[PDB]
């Protein structure tokens, strides 16, 4: 079957319950070519997941759904079996392999849940090709409704909260935030954007380029200097990777930092998130559930030498590369979803109305 | 080691700054209210140069007068500045031939132009050059300095764009050419005959116009009387590798800044970089020239304000604005990305965007100036709009109720100026 | 089935084991179970009879014509091709981990991936800073003593690493539409000398990508017998593990 | 004379161009030596001329680099020492007592010797500051504690190294981006056997819930107890205050500046944008404003304790210490 | 149409004046229902447009948040009725009867709030109120009818001294009351045990829109750990999300140097809300508004 990926380096004791891998190490070196245990589409998807070729939550969900559509297209039913059970049982090893390549995000988890519910709902009397076409159409409709129309509705809602001459602070890279700002500029709002970035990913640069290509004035700085720039900031617009049932915002590490500093500077905090990223689970801190990236990414060339080179030689030295953090609901003023403008405490309510 | 010397060429033998350069030499042009030669001298002094030779031919009297009044000519300066003036100078090759004839340089000097803005420390480059001289019996003669940049940066002007082919292992320059109006680049395979590995083609280099040379460079310039510029010497040395190889190396910097002001586009880009603190610690508020008239205070959004400015009510300075001492600003003005010299007078409801105003400029109310340059004591009347890329030189007065075209150059000299004028654009 | 193994032969067993066995063995250990071999017929189409005595898992042999090129022989077996093709030659004797090449075809959705090795009419190989993306493909035959690079290529990639002495392994991962174009345009005769340079040139003008893996451990012995001894000199070195 | 002028010019140029003395204690020692040489070599008759000369020199050095408050602190300390010696040799603070119950032109031959010996005593006390601060490490660190640090502070490094000789604890170091000097602190602490963690500033809040106390250094201490620290320290202080985590500032007494946070636009040190956004970005650099402040302002209400060579103090007492070191007339300088 | 703007305003003012006890929102809803009664239309699109224009005119008559909230609630009621019945003729009668029942319920809402809220006042308590509020007056009446003894502090409400009116109305039923300045809320906060105020409008996130002195009163109550109770009717639930004080629409601040008439109070400064739906946390208002609009 699929071998288990080996943990890389020594982990902090508080984070010893989480996996930590090496970017260079790949699971496919011990896997057969051509791929037989794992579908080739899933092999390629896991390869680009582990190497970080696709990183955004929406991008990861879209790529996963495209690979799943390819798998459904290539799938055939075995004799004396039903698709509703065989497909569900067959998809699980692929998702385990994907998790081994990189831990699944909340959007991908929700997509997996939706697809499993759709496949289980397939009738036994349904024909094979009819069922496959219906599954592919359902995946396409899910992508459409949960991404494109949701983003358009969120942009329309957020247009009302952007006025002429205000300063908006953004963090990292978020497709929803970039689209919101681009359409707000297009409809005639005149403003400037402040971009905050953090090491080692430096994803915010991406957004910066987009703004430069949209004509929107922009500024760039790192997270430690955020407290310097918030006095001139009027609103803070933050993207979210997940919304938890208690109203907490699970996002890129440093988001709760910006929310806290904005509260200290009396700046309202706005969070935009599609309802398909809402999660029923709860989380009070960043230690119980998180992702450990490659520690070697923390090495930086300052001057002529790298201080963290060969850091594993020191027995007591540890390198922590946290991926996500949790912002408590008391630090968020407003959540903008395709359903409208709601408080954080209204997050479970949406979870109640989407399910039934 | 022997004391580090430097050869400073205070004459731009090209003619890219006409008609602006007729009255004032290019080396004395104010970029951010400070002359370019001041930036070059500060860069040379900061990097450890103890002796600087200044060669000026065109308008050398003004250059000498300005230099004798500067900080670097004081007895307390650690970089002694010497002035050598000759009216027979026609190119950099002539200057280097004169240096070789007078034997001014003893060993491992620095070659740079008078319009170079930089904060580069060449100590590592100097050490590498000296080590490769000692190891390889003085075969190497020149190490050029390049800045790791991108082809799309504003500082990468088309005229001075360069593409190079080097040996990655030893940083040896194998091929060197300019990309002026070329869609294809040809590289002979003769360099590939040197070795099967190490050949790398680089187009991400910005020519800082800084070199670490040897007296052998001056000797070679003397031997080849046809050598006029540095490019001629580099190309002649590279093509004639069969006999007396005399390898040329290079050094690339990624954290420091270096550029040359060779045209108006480069002037604008370098001024924007200086205002935005890209050449730190060479910043307007640092006052690296010890003069009381150029002092200023730095404030949020890169706003530099000099003494006794008295900004008018309702006027807004958005960002990247430098104000000279004594400048007076009217009411309901809008200045952005602009440098204004000392003693300027600005009317009301005037919008300045990406403009450069030198000392003595008076602007009437209601003017709209975008991406334009105004020289000493220039005048602008009421209801005057300047389109981008306009130049006014040496006390030009522009009449009211007109709109200049984009590429409008006006100077008191008839022929060179495209639209010669005295008090208006209509004859 | 992301790959179909295909072997070109247009070979005489010069070694301890038959020369064709080593590529077959490599494909067998890497995970392949169905292999397609095109055997020479210029002298005698008896290579199928010779290979019928082998103990490999599964082989499908097809006799070629009197004279044909590599691309022509690829066109010969088009009905037998349904997915991306892993094209190899009988002369390959290496201990490469094929995932070092196949991954380049997987992660980047490459149009073509190739394997080359450091050396002991030269070929000019131009790669990018990462050393994986192939930007330039040249041979001295087509150059008039001047190597020409387009300005847009340097605009997109301002650093090009040039290799002069490098040995191609003739191991190729090719997409289906590459073979479709090969049949559409019959001008191409050999994949090694025309098709790959054509793809590298078409890389910069629906996106086309070329990737190459550079190795520094072992390579295949060339067709000339001069290197035939050298492979033997390494054969016993590599026969212990394999 | 000439040598003193060359030394002064070299010091001013080094301050203007950066670099020079990496250690703050080394810079204070060099400033004290320069002031001693000025007093010895330059000719003066009475205390007024000496005070004016010292004021001019201190003004020049402060204008050379306003962010380096140690030079101005040394100048004001020397001025206060001169005032104290003159008052002791000639005669015998603003308060309600002084308000209710109700001339430096005189010359004395032995005043210069008293000034020089007082300066020498100040230097001697300066030499032993780090050990004095580190001797209090055991009173503030218990077994199996978790300590959070930012950047590279030599005083905090000595504190932790002295504490580790007898107690076992964990230290978390945040790399003070862009100049990630926290890596050097982390590797130095790991070389001493302390278990250390490396993380970015973006995680400062995230791990703050598992931190027992915060020990940090500072560049300057203001008259109200506020801090001029490395950038990102305000966020760390806010995170510590959110969890009521005690924040300890290990700062020597020579970093106290009688200035107030009223000054603006000169507090933070702005350096080249290359540290934040590289020059290789290209065209987008033409229309993007990049600012890289080096220092941050920390309000006094976010600081729990100040540890100096004289012991531990609350921020609310800082003014009294500032009254004991500097005369109110020398604040403007 | 059948009813003109002039007589629409006249009916609104007459219904307000005839019964001074009835709130502005109830009178506006009654006027809208009367407008629907005599419309002489046959298309639900024209009815919706005419009702929107009537609501615009009524909000132009008086700039209270409650009137706009009632208008939006009426529009949602019309949309729901149209969704239920496709035919306009069958829909109109259903709308009329449902509006009559809605009027009855919004009339009983005040007594429901008083009955559900009077229990939170203890014997010997000190209740702090801000200005005049009929709901607070009815709550205190119900508390007094329960044989409970308590003291009341009111603020004078400087722009228009409605606090004096509230004090007189409370003295009418023999309640020990005191009048303090608007600058004495923080001074008197330590004496009070709990705070009860009215609300002109309940925003989406659970905050309230109220008279200009409400926000500082709530902040002072929070600074001293005092419970802050709000009594408000259901028809004052509005889908508005003000981020700060400046974010409040200008049509509610003025005409009702600079003198705003209303302010916004965040849900974090509110302990509980007493409505005809019951005792709710501020988070329940958002749930109600989400459930109403699908």
């Amino acid at each position: 079957q699929v071998p288990t990926r080996k943990d890389y380096g020594s982990k902090v004791s508080l984070f010893s319950h989480l996996p930590q891998y090496s970017r260079q190490n790949s699971l496919t070196q011990f896997m057969s070519i051509p791929s037989s245990v794992i579908h080739p589409a899933m092999v390629r998807l896991g390869l680009q997941y582990s190497q970080g070729l696709v990183s955004g939550s929406n991008a990861r969900c879209i790529a996963l759904l495209r690979a799943l559509q390819q798998v459904i297209q290539d799938y055939t039913t075995p004799p004396n079996e039903e698709l509703s059970r065989d497909l569900v049982n067959k998809l699980k090893p692929y998702m385990s392999f994907l998790t081994q390549c990189r831990p699944l995000s909340a959007s991908m988890h929700n997509a997996i849940k939706f697809l499993n519910k759709e496949i289980t709902s397939v009738g036994s009397s349904k024909r094979e090709e009819e069922a496959k076409s219906e599954l592919r159409a359902a995946i396409d409709r899910y992508v459409q409704e949960k991404i494109v129309l949701a983003a358009q509705a969120i942009s329309r809602f957020a247009y009302q909260k952007i006025s002429n001459g205000d300063v908006i602070l953004v963090y990292g890279c978020s497709s929803l935030v970039s689209r919101i700002l681009q359409e707000a500029w297009t409809e005639g709002r005149r403003f400037r954007v402040v971009v905050v970035d953090s090491r080692p990913w430096l994803e915010g640069r991406h957004t910066l380029r987009s703004l430069v290509h949209a004509g929107v004035p922009a500024s760039y700085l790192l997270i430690p200097a955020a407290s310097y720039v918030l006095p001139e900031v009027s609103k803070v617009l933050l993207g979210a990777h997940a919304l938890l049932a208690n109203g907490s915002v699970m996002s890129r590490v440093g988001t709760a930092q910006l929310a806290l500093v904005a509260r200290a500077h009396n700046v309202p905090v706005l969070v935009c998130c599609e309802t398909y990223k809402f999660c029923e689970r709860v989380q009070t801190d960043a230690f119980v559930s998180n992702e450990l990236d490659d520690p070697d990414d923390l090495q930086c060339k300052r001057g002529e030498h790298v201080a963290l080179a060969n850091w594993q030689n020191h027995a007591s030295l540890r390198l922590l590369n946290l991926v996500y953090d949790v912002t408590p609901p008391e630090l968020v003023d407003l959540v903008i979803t395709e359903l409208g403008m709601i408080p954080c405490s209204s997050v479970p309510v949406v979870l109640r109305v989407k399910s039934s | 080691p022997p004391p580090l010397q430097a050869v400073l060429v205070a004459d731009s033998f090209d003619r890219r700054f006409f008609p602006i350069s007729k009255d004032q030499p290019r080396v004395l042009l104010p970029l951010a209210n400070v002359a370019l030669i001041d930036y070059t001298l500060e860069f040379l002094t900061a990097t450890g140069v103890q002796e600087t030779f200044v060669f000026c031919c065109w308008k050398a009297a003004q250059i000498k007068e300005h230099l004798l009044k500067s900080k670097w000519c004081r007895p307390t300066s650690l970089n002694v500045v010497r002035i050598i003036t000759s009216e027979l100078y026609r190119s950099l090759g002539d200057v280097l031939r004169d240096v070789d004839a007078k034997a001014l340089v003893r060993s491992d000097f620095l070659l740079v132009y008078g319009d170079v803005i930089s904060n580069i420390n060449i100590t590592r480059a100097l050490e590498e050059h000296r080590l490769r001289r000692k190891l390889e019996k003085n075969v190497s003669v020149m190490t050029m300095i390049f800045k790791e940049s991108s082809p799309s940066h504003p500082t990468r002007c088309h005229e001075d764009n360069v593409v190079v082919a080097v040996d990655s292992t030893t940083n040896r320059v194998l091929h060197f050419q300019k990309t002026q109006g070329l869609r294809r680049f040809a590289f002979p395979l003769s360099l590939f005959q040197g070795s099967s590995d190490g050949v790398e083609v680089r187009y991400d280099l910005l020519d800082c116009h800084i070199s670490i040379c040897s007296p052998q460079v001056a000797q070679l310039f003397t031997d080849n009387f046809d050598y006029q510029t540095r490019d001629d010497f580099v190309r002649g040395l590279l093509v004639n590798e069969e006999i007396l190889g005399n390898q040329i190396h290079m050094h690339v910097t990624a954290k420091e800044y270096g550029a040359r002001v060779s045209n108006l586009h480069m002037y604008s880009a370098v001024c924007a970089d200086v205002i935005r603190r890209w050449v730190y610690p060479l910043t307007p508020e640092a006052n690296f020239t010890d003069s009381t008239t150029q002092s200023c205070t730095h404030s949020r959004h890169n706003i530099y304000r000099g003494p006794e400015v008295s900004l008018g009510h309702g006027s807004i300075l958005e960002e990247n604005v430098l104000l000279g001492s004594g400048t007076v600003i009217g009411s309901n003005c809008f200045i952005t990305n602009s440098v204004i010299g000392p003693g300027c007078h600005i009317g009301d409801n005037v919008v300045l965007d990406q403009t450069y105003l030198w000392q003595g400029v008076r602007v009437a109310a209601g003017a709209q100036i975008h991406q334009s340059l105004l020289c000493d004591n220039a005048e602008v009347k009421e209801r005057v709009t300047l389109k981008p890329r306009s130049v006014l030189t040496s006390q030009v007065v522009v009449g009211p109720n007109i709109t200049l075209p984009e590429g409008s150059v006006i100077s008191l000299h008839p022929p060179d100026a495209e639209e010669d004028e005295d008090d208006g654009e209509f004859s | 089935m992301e790959f179909q193994a295909v072997v070109m032969a247009v070979l005489l067993p010069v070694g301890n084991k038959p020369l064709i066995w080593y590529p077959l063995n490599l494909l067998e250990r890497v995970g392949f179970e169905e292999v397609i071999v095109v055997t020479t017929r210029d002298v005698q189409k008896a290579l199928c009879a010779e290979f019928k005595m082998k103990m490999k898992p599964d082989i499908v042999c097809i006799p070629d014509d009197a004279d044909m090129g590599t691309a022509d022989s690829l066109r010969y077996i088009y009905p037998k091709l349904k997915t991306d093709v892993l094209v190899l030659s009988c002369d390959l004797i290496t201990d490469v981990a094929l995932h070092e090449v196949v991954d380049l075809f997987r992660a980047y959705d490459a149009s073509l991936a190739m394997l080359m090795r450091k050396g002991q009419q030269r070929d000019f190989i131009g790669v990018d800073s990462t050393g994986k993306r192939l930007l330039f493909m040249a041979n001295e035959a087509d150059l008039d003593e001047e190597l020409v690079i387009k300005g847009s290529i340097l605009q997109k990639h301002p650093r090009i690493r040039f290799h002069t002495g490098l040995v191609d392994a003739h191991l190729y991962c090719l997409k289906k539409y590459i073979v479709d174009f090969l049949m559409e345009n019959g001008s191409i005769t050999s994949i090694r000398s025309e098709l790959i340079p054509y793809l590298v040139r078409k890389q910069f003008s629906k996106s086309l990508d070329i990737y190459s893996f550079i190795k520094e451990a072992n390579t295949l012995n060339l067709a000339p017998y001069d290197a035939c001894w050298n492979a033997c000199r390494g054969d016993r070195w590599e026969d212990l593990s394999r | 004379g000439s040598e003193l002028s060359e030394r002064i010019e070299s010091f001013v140029e080094t301050l203007k161009r950066g670099g020079g003395p990496r250690s703050s204690e080394e810079m204070a020692r060099e400033t004290l030596g320069l002031l001693r040489q000025i007093i010895t070599d330059h000719r003066w008759s009475n205390a007024g001329e000496l005070m004016e000369l010292i004021r001019r020199e201190g003004r020049r050095m402060t204008a050379a680099q306003p962010s380096e408050t140690t030079v101005g602190n040394m100048v004001r300390r020397v001025l206060k020492i001169i005032r104290e010696e003159y008052g002791r040799l000639h005669g015998r603070q603003e308060s309600l007592h002084k308000l209710l119950t109700s001339d430096f032109s005189f010359h004395y031959a032995q005043l210069q010797s008293n000034i020089i010996e007082a300066i020498n005593e100040l230097l001697v006390e300066l030499e032993g500051t780090m050990e004095n601060i580190a001797a209090q490490a055991l009173e503030h660190i218990h077994s199996n504690e978790v300590i959070m640090t930012i950047g590279f502070s030599r005083t905090v490094e000595a504190f932790l190294k002295e504490a580790a000789r007898k107690r076992k604890f964990h230290v978390i170091v945040a790399e003070c981006a862009p100049f990630c000097q926290g890596h050097e602190m982390a590797v130095n602490l790991s070389k001493a056997g302390i278990e250390t963690t490396v993380m970015t500033d973006a995680a400062i809040f995230a791990v703050m819930s598992r931190v027992n106390k915060v020990i940090i250094g500072t560049k300057t201490i203001l008259a109200n107890g506020a801090l001029r620290a490395v950038t990102g320290t305000h966020t760390l202080a806010l995170a510590a205050k959110h969890h009521s985590t005690p924040l300890i500032v290990c700062a020597p007494m020579f970093k106290l500046s009688p200035q107030f946070p009223n000054e603006e636009d000169s507090f933070h040190k702005f350096v080249a944008p290359e540290e934040v956004l590289p020059f290789t970005e290209g065209d987008i650099l033409e229309k993007v404003s990049v600012h890289c402040p080096v220092f941050d302002y920390v309000p006094p209400e976010l600081i729990t304790l100040f540890i100096s060579n004289i012991g531990g103090n609350a921020p609310s007492y800082i003014y009294r210490l500032m009254s004991e070191l500097y005369h109110p007339d020398d604040h403007v300088l | 149409g059948p009813m003109d703007d002039k007589e629409l305003i006249e009916y609104f003012k007459s219904q307000m004046k005839e019964d001074p006890d009835m709130a502005s929102a109830v009178a506006a809803i009654r006027t809208l229902l009367e407008f629907l009664k005599r419309d002489k239309g046959e298309t639900i699109q024209g009815l919706r447009a005419n009702l929107t224009s009537a609501i615009e005119t009524l909000c132009g008559v008086d700039s209270s948040v409650a009137v706009s909230s009632g208008g939006e609630l009426f529009l949602r009621f019309i949309s729901l009725a149209s969704l239920e019945y496709s035919d306009y003729s069958k829909c109109k009668k259903i709308m009329i009867e449902r509006g009559e029942l809605f009027l009855r319920r919004i009339s009983l809402s005040r007594n429901k709030i008083a009955d559900l809220c009077h229990t939170f006042i203890k014997d010997g308590a000190t209740i702090l109120t801000h200005a005049y509020s009929r709901v607070v007056l009815r709550v205190l009446e119900a508390a007094v009818a329960a044989k409970k003894r308590f003291s009341v502090y009111v603020t004078e409400s400087q722009p228009d001294l409605s606090g004096k009116k509230m004090a007189k109305a409370l003295c009418h039923l023999n309640v020990p009351v005191t009048v303090v300045l608007d600058a004495a809320v923080g001074y008197i906060m330590e004496k009070a045990d709990l705070v009860i105020v009215g609300a002109e409008g309940v925003v989406e996130n659970g905050g309230i829109i109220n008279k200009i002195g409400t926000n500082q009163m709530a902040v002072c109550a929070k600074a001293q750990n005092k419970p802050f109770y709000v009594v408000a009717e259901s028809f004052k639930f509005v889908r508005l999300f003000p981020l700060n004080q400046q974010d409040v629409p200008d049509k509610f601040k003025y005409k009702a140097e600079e003198h705003p008439w209303v302010d916004y109070t965040a849900p974090s400064l509110i302990t509980l809300l007493f409505t005809d739906l019951g005792v709710l946390t501020p988070s329940a208002v958002s749930d109600e508004l989400i459930k109403l609009y699908l």
